[PDB]
């Protein structure tokens, strides 16, 4: 303190996950299970509508509807697999109607 | 199928085990390539580009 000439300089010191996380975790959740994804009653009414345009006054066995749902969902899951491959091939991540149309074009479904 | 049952730690074979068994084999998949197994599902598969950083 008595330093008057050249003093001593020293001696002084809600949560929201990012987009894509829940989606991937949901993908893992549905790839592990095999339960049907489309609900049974709206699907059964839709098929009844389609059949009325083919032949009138028709009855369906419950097993017939379940078999229709099994083949339909398997076809759609496989189609989205091909659809996702097309979208990734176009340097994209998002599926678009052009991807499904391209997939069905390669399959020969016209 | 019995091997897949041991892996899933279940005594009785369910259609999931048949699906896993047929599709993991390279030749059984080609034989049943145009066949869908009821209550079978799909194999867990996520593309590389789709994985996070």
């Amino acid at each position: 303190t008595m330093q008057t000439a050249r003093k001593s300089t020293g001696g002084k010191a809600p949560h929201r996950y990012r987009p894509g996380t829940v989606a991937l975790r949901e993908i893992r959740r549905y790839q592990k299970s095999t339960e049907l994804l489309i609900r049974k009653l709206p699907f059964q009414r839709l098929v009844r509508e389609i059949a009325q345009d083919f032949k009138t006054d028709l009855r369906f066995q419950s097993s017939a509807v379940m078999a229709l749902q099994e083949a339909s969902e398997a076809y759609l899951v496989a189609l989205f697999e091909d659809t996702n491959l097309c979208a990734i091939h176009a340097k994209r991540v998002t599926i678009m109607p052009k991807d499904i149309q391209l997939a069905r074009r390669i399959r020969g479904e016209r | 199928a019995g091997n897949a049952a041991r892996d899933n730690k279940k005594t009785r074979i369910i259609p999931r085990h048949l699906q896993l068994a047929v599709r993991n084999d390279e030749e059984l998949n080609k034989l049943l390539g145009r066949v869908t197994i009821a209550q079978g599902g799909v194999l867990p598969n996520i593309q590389s580009v789709l994985l996070p950083k």
